[PDB]
């Protein structure tokens, strides 16, 4: 059973170390080995007998190992470095390969942004189908964590709410997305519906109508 | 180079059985052991099972034993993972990987393949319902697609069949109460480019053979 | 196929005693108190408080806590040595007493620097097969005759390493269960020599890559000095 710290974090161009706790079983006594996850990808080896890098590993990674801990440092820190980082020892008293639960590494330094919000309407052929769909996108915000509120005719609607975690776009900002549902009679018994976004302490509104 | 391709992945019922394949090129494949590590959703990496170069002997985690069988065709390059019995928690991305286990080596995996999601699960898959999400009436137009009420994950889209790529934001998907998947794609197109240029999104759901092309037009 | 008792009488076990005891690794009788091992061997091992010398063993069943053993005063691992592709994968076991030779312990000679090049026609790999992490030792003690395999045939196949003159390859036999630090065995001229030491590699049959032994005539000058 390998621990290692859920989260870490850097600035671009700082060392960051992620660290493996582990017994006399396994990493006591065991060759340890990293590997990084990126989003959506499958992992890869970047550290093999606890401080050998593959061809095509950079320099910049560098493996450790002293007692019953093991270290990945990671020099030189880039945006494209976030990723899961996970350690793994053969352990002999159980009698298998363990991985640590993986440290989510984030890498810091980018300017506070405004969420960008588009917000859609049901469409027609929603409509023609008995259902009836809000749509509110937002986009290009940093720090990644944003609140949302929805409102009929400027008063709160709490219930058939759906949102997405914040998730990183690839130039490194955040989106999440937020969809009301409603029954075609709700959509007509209102003037306007409206999405309010808030991201540290400011909200950015949107307003849809029935046509 | 090197690759691993996997497929054989999909939705399956509680109980049902599931065969994996992975596909071995630019290495010989007959040298290496090889094996079959999952990840379950949001968790960290647990191997499965472990074959040798021959496939003489065969290695499983506690977990999967006398329901996984692991065996290997040298001449196809092929690694399979005949899954029986499957459970709830056996769902996962399983990944191929060339492993090296020597005391000389330590164990380690240094080639691994792209994963296939494995669903157990007893809902029925479900094909998504693909709405158009009008352009309304300042420069740009934001318009797309919502891909609604789909199971299991994923669903790919694109934009005038690979035409339309850049400003095209396919959002993460949602998991609606329900258990269905909803996702949105946009496109900030020139306003002035409306009605004149035709906008298509092609949505497919693998699982259910589910293919729209679904023109966007505004209101 | 099966050893018999007193076959390979350089041949012994070695054990470690932490956390339980099991078999570790193979390695020779090369002197009074020293055993000629492989130094990957001792990548879990913290001091040699923890190891057990096994001569005269032809079952591992055989071994209770009663049997008689030579403990280990000196682990003498390659200062060169880093991985076992990388070559200097050897290591040299002081014991904390002298080894009193019989039929059931002996040693075996060294080859000869005159012999550098020659090809061996008659070589031998043995042991109770460990060589990876999950695989499972032999009862019995295990023999083979294994043909050597060129430097050069041998780099064709290890494409993606360096196979030096520090390495011997041996293969392409007509499974083996030789374990890391264990003996290749090469009988010239009615003379046992220890030719090579159980390193890297894939195995010996005809379908594999060859095994990389640690090329013991290129360390005689090694073993002599850390002897003297």
């Amino acid at each position: 059973v390998l621990t290692q710290p859920p989260s870490a974090s850097g600035t671009p161009g700082q060392r960051v170390t992620i660290s493996c706790s582990g017994s006399s079983s396994n990493i006591g006594s065991n060759d340890v080995s990293w590997y990084q996850q990126l989003p959506g990808t499958a992992p890869k080896l970047l550290i093999y007998k606890n401080y050998n890098r593959p061809s095509g590993v950079p320099d910049r990674f560098s493996g450790s190992k002293s007692g019953t801990s093991a270290s990945l440092a990671i020099s030189g820190l880039q945006s494209e470095d976030e990723a899961d980082y996970y350690c793994s020892a053969w352990d002999q008293r159980q009698f298998d390969v363990v991985f640590g639960g993986g440290t989510k590494l984030t890498v810091l330094g980018q300017p506070k942004a405004a969420p960008s919000v588009t917000l859609f309407p049901p469409s027609s052929e929603e409509l023609q189908a008995n259902k009836a769909t809000l749509v509110c996108l937002i986009s290009d915000f940093y720090p990644g964590a944003v609140t949302v509120a929805w409102k009929a005719d400027s008063s709160p609607v709490k219930a058939g709410v759906e949102t997405t975690t914040p998730s990183k776009q690839s130039n490194n900002k955040y989106a999440a997305s937020s969809y009301l549902s409603l029954t075609p009679e709700q959509w007509k018994s209102h003037r306007s519906y409206s999405c309010q976004v808030t991201h540290e302490g400011s909200t950015v509104e949107k307003t849809v109508a029935p046509t | 180079q090197v690759q691993l391709l996997e497929s054989g992945g999909g939705l399956v019922q509680p109980g049902g059985s599931l065969r994996l394949s992975c596909a071995a090129s630019g290495f010989t494949f007959s040298t290496a052991a090889m094996s079959w590590v999952r990840q379950a959703p949001g968790k960290g990496l647990e191997w499965v099972s472990g074959i040798s170069g021959s496939g003489s002997s065969t290695y499983y985690a506690d977990s999967v034993k006398g329901r996984f069988t692991i065996s290997r065709d040298n001449s196809k390059n092929t690694l399979y993972l005949q899954m029986n019995s499957l459970r709830a928690e056996d769902t996962a991305v399983y990944y191929c990987a060339r492993e090296l286990s020597y005391l000389y080596s330590g164990y380690y995996f240094d080639y691994w393949g792209q994963g296939t999601l494995v669903t157990v699960s007893s809902a029925s898959t479900k094909g998504p319902s693909v709405f158009p999400l009008a352009p309304s009436s300042g420069g740009t137009a934001a318009l797309g697609c919502l891909v609604k009420d789909y199971f299991p994950e994923p669903v790919t889209v694109s934009w005038n069949s690979g035409a339309l790529t850049s400003g095209v934001h396919t959002f993460p998907a949602v998991l609606q109460s329900s258990g269905l998947y909803s996702l949105s794609s946009v496109v900030t197109v020139p306003s002035s480019s409306l009605g004149t240029q035709t906008y298509i999104c092609n949505v497919n759901h693998k699982p259910s053979n589910t293919k729209v092309d679904k023109r966007v037009e505004p209101k | 196929t099966a050893s018999v008792r007193g076959e390979w009488p350089w041949q012994v076990t070695l054990h470690t005693t932490s956390p339980t005891q099991r078999h570790l690794c193979g390695g020779s009788i090369i002197g009074n108190q020293w055993i000629l091992t492989a130094a990957h061997c001792f990548y879990g091992v913290e001091s040699p408080k923890i190891l057990r010398v096994y001569s005269g063993i032809l079952n591992q069943s055989e071994i209770k806590e009663d049997t008689s053993f030579f403990g280990v005063q000196e682990i003498i691992i390659h200062d060169q040595y880093k991985m076992a592709e990388s070559g200097y994968d050897i290591a040299l076991l002081k014991l904390e007493t002298t080894v009193n030779y019989t039929d059931s312990q002996r040693p075996i000679s060294l080859p000869s620097k005159g012999d550098r090049n020659v090809i061996y026609t008659d070589c031998w790999v043995t042991g109770w097969g460990y060589r990876k992490l999950r695989d499972k030792i032999q009862n019995t003690l295990q023999k083979a005759k294994i043909p050597l395999v060129t430097n050069e045939e041998c780099q064709k196949r290890y494409r993606g390493h360096k196979i030096t003159h520090k390495m011997i390859c041996a293969g392409y036999r007509e499974a083996c269960k030789g374990d890391s630090g264990g003996p290749l065995s090469c009988k010239h001229n009615e003379v046992w020599h220890l030719v090579g030491i159980t390193s890297w590699g894939e195995g010996c049959a005809q379908r594999e890559r060859p095994g990389v032994y640690t090329n013991v005539v290129e360390y005689v000058d090694w073993i002599l000095e850390k002897t003297q």
